């Protein structure tokens, strides 16, 4: 037995999200739905086709056709972004079956400009390493570019940048790291992290001084 | 009802993965208990169920390698998965099965779920982290807010968890995805954004746990200011 789910569903804030699950004679099987937010364990949000667990907002409702099940999220909030999984039990084989999951993305949230913080290495130098850390906080949409400079020269070697991660307040964060030797760190008068977001740039500069 | 997974985060290829779930709030004899896993970036995969009278069934793909069992005296149930390979790297969830006795078909679903345990199958050895403060510098405050953080370097396998002030500080906290380095070790950062006025009157401590290596670090982050 197999459960079909769309891979992606995009919905504007305040609108209604519909996640469909299709399977053979689904009409004769009870269907259950789980929400998995980033970095968290799943949570049951609908069981027995349409029953809502205690503590689950009434914005979540479950319905059933003969061949499909639908999880409907009304008045969607940014916090409802998650992967949603349908589940049934195949009584013939005594097997649990999950759908492949649907990623719900809430698009068109309001623009939010990043806050940039640059941390110089201090105690790390004594471990014979030097990592400059450039933290990029509280931005939307979740797309940034980072450029590093030593004095005025661009630096690409030793740079690693994470993919923007969603924060608990539904904005994005990202981090970028520049790896230097301790002697290299002391050999320049300044370093800069330049973050480009939505056509605007923020630049932070730090000088050796521990 | 609370479910608490436990067990090694690292298993060598061809060895046996063993995990245990400790159940509190209900008798282990009252419910069917299931294991689920999720390979990183992938969907949920059912492993099997157990009931204390011995009733069990399993994913047919896993049936020849897997056993689930109950320990009545400790209110625990366990997963045993033999001859593991990298295909078994996954987050493993213990769950309580709920059911409604409707005669025609089976009404069986999962609530609640444990937090999950990441098990990495690898011949590489465990490596504990080194933690460095990301201290607010003399120039790093941004208006009315200040960020500070902890850099957690060079550990294996995942995960590390970071809390702040023993969990009393949660607003503005963000722990980033770990970076897998060319060395094969992971590093990550954790930050918290706080009112700039609090740097002069509030202690900030990042609590770093790396269970695979049994390492705990409580690192004070002292503003330079």
């Amino acid at each position: 037995y197999e459960l079909t789910q769309p891979p992606s569903v995009s919905v504007a804030p305040g609108k209604t999200a519909r996640i469909t699950c299709g399977g053979n004679n689904l009409g004769t099987k009870s269907v259950h739905w789980y929400q998995q937010k980033p970095g968290q364990a799943p949570v049951n949000v609908i069981y027995y086709d349409s029953d809502r667990p205690s503590g689950i907002p009434e914005r979540f409702s479950g319905s059933k056709s003969g061949n499909t099940a639908t999880l409907t999220i009304s008045r969607v909030e940014a916090g409802d972004e998650a992967d949603y999984y349908c589940q049934v039990w195949d009584s013939s084989r005594d097997q649990c079956v999950f759908g492949i999951g649907t990623k719900v993305t809430v698009l068109g949230q309001p623009k939010a400009n990043p806050t940039v913080t640059l941390f110089p290495p201090c105690e790390e130098l004594q471990a014979n390493k030097a990592t400059l850390v450039c933290l990029i906080s509280d931005f939307y949409p979740g797309a940034v570019t980072v450029a590093w400079k030593a004095d005025s020269s661009p630096v690409k070697a030793g740079v690693e940048t994470t993919t923007p991660s969603k924060q608990s307040n539904n904005k994005y964060a990202a981090s970028s790291y520049l790896s230097l030797t301790p002697e290299q760190w002391k050999s320049h008068r300044s370093y800069s992290c330049q973050v480009t977001h939505e056509g605007s740039t923020v630049e932070k500069t730090v000088a050796p001084t521990e | 009802v609370q479910l608490l997974e436990s067990g090694p985060g690292l298993v060598k290829p061809s060895e046996t993965l063993s995990l245990t779930c400790t159940v509190s709030g209900v008798p282990i004899s009252r419910h069917y208990w299931n294991w689920i896993r999720q390979s990183p970036g992938k969907g949920l995969e059912w492993i099997g169920y157990i009931f204390f009278n011995g009733n069990a069934n399993y994913n047919p793909s896993l049936k020849s390698r897997v056993t689930i069992s109950v320990d009545m005296s400790k209110n625990q149930f366990s997963l045993t998965l033999r001859s593991v390979t990298a295909a078994d790297t996954a987050v493993y969830y213990c769950v309580r099965e709920k059911s409604i006795a409707e005669e025609d078909n089976m009404v069986r679903w999962f609530d609640p779920w444990g937090q999950g345990t990441l098990v990495t199958v690898s011949s590489a050895s465990t490596k504990g982290p080194s933690v460095f403060p990301l201290a607010p510098s003399s120039k790093s405050t941004s208006g009315g807010t200040a960020a500070l953080g902890c850099l957690v370097k060079d550990y294996f396998p995942e995960p590390v968890t970071v809390s702040w002030n023993s969990g009393a500080l949660t607003s503005g906290v963000h722990t980033f995805p770990a970076v897998l380095q060319s060395s094969g070790l992971y590093s990550l950062s954790s930050v918290v954004t706080v009112p700039s006025s609090s740097l002069g009157t509030q202690t900030y401590i990042c609590n770093v746990n790396h269970k695979p290596s049994n390492t705990k670090v409580d690192k004070r982050v002292e503003p330079k200011s």
